[PDB]
């Protein structure tokens, strides 16, 4: 029980403190990675070739 | 006999307040078993996690 | 109900205490390093930069 | 928090598992070669000044 | 008690039902116990460290 206590506070400060950050990030981050994913196959021949 | 009394009435109440919560109280054990199935699996099937 | 969830929270804390014992302390240490990093580049020269 | 962790585990373990294996092949070569991008790190400043 | 006669005995019953089954896994319930001691306190060392 008193780990518990000492547990759930400190993992509850911590996600109080970073949870709306990852959700807004997940939600920002749906434009970017359907870009990354529709122009995924002009990656490995551009690095081949600057390589 | 006032202990039995107020026994009973608290225990009224706090039985009231928890179970107004009907479906998660009710979904509580299903849950943190599904969780608990869900964490083994995650943690077996990625034994290369460590060196990741 | 309450014998599956025993033992479901039983195996789910042996697995926990492996996995915490195994991986945790090389988890904080590259959390510390990309927060040092990121906070590096997202200075205002930086922030401006990019 | 049981039920949802649930969830997000049960929608997102193969994607995960797959996260993971494209990560290690994308970061052996860098640990292979960790050395060539902390020397390029240090010379790209005085190059681009 | 009498007008709630149907109530005493379904909860009697399920009672009845969860002592059994807490009973038939009391290794369980040991090893549950011994472990979640030191785990908490492991996770808050991990979330400490990471504050």
């Amino acid at each position: 029980l008193v780990a518990a206590v000492g547990f759930g506070n400190t993992g509850g400060d911590i996600f109080e403190r970073g949870g709306p950050y990852l959700v807004r990030g997940a939600q920002d981050l749906l434009p970017t990675s359907a870009l990354l994913d529709e122009y995924s196959p002009a990656l490995f021949c551009t690095i081949r070739n600057y390589h | 006999s006032t202990q039995v009394n107020q026994l009973l009435v608290n225990a009224q109440t706090l039985l009231a307040a928890v179970n107004e919560r009907g479906r998660s109280v009710s979904l509580l054990l299903e849950r943190v078993s599904s969780v608990s199935r869900q964490v083994e699996g995650f943690v077996d099937e990625n034994p290369n996690l460590n060196h990741v | 109900e309450l014998a599956n969830a025993l033992q479901d929270l039983n195996r789910v804390l042996k697995t926990t205490r492996e996995f915490l014992d195994r991986n945790g302390g090389v988890l904080t240490h590259d959390i510390d390093n990309l927060e040092q990093v990121t906070t590096a580049i997202l200075q205002p020269e930086p922030r401006d930069g990019l | 928090a049981a039920g949802s962790l649930a969830d997000l585990l049960s929608d997102n373990r193969p994607l995960l598992k797959d996260t993971i294996g494209y990560l290690d092949v994308i970061q052996a070569p860098l640990v292979e070669q960790k050395q060539e991008v902390s020397d390029i790190l240090v010379q790209m400043p005085q190059a681009l000044k | 008690q009498v007008n709630s006669g149907d109530a005493i005995q379904r909860w009697a019953a399920n009672l009845n039902t969860l002592a059994a089954q807490s009973a038939q896994n009391d290794e369980a319930l040991r090893s549950g116990l011994q472990q979640a001691a030191p785990t908490a306190d492991q996770l808050n060392a991990v979330f400490s460290d990471v504050r």
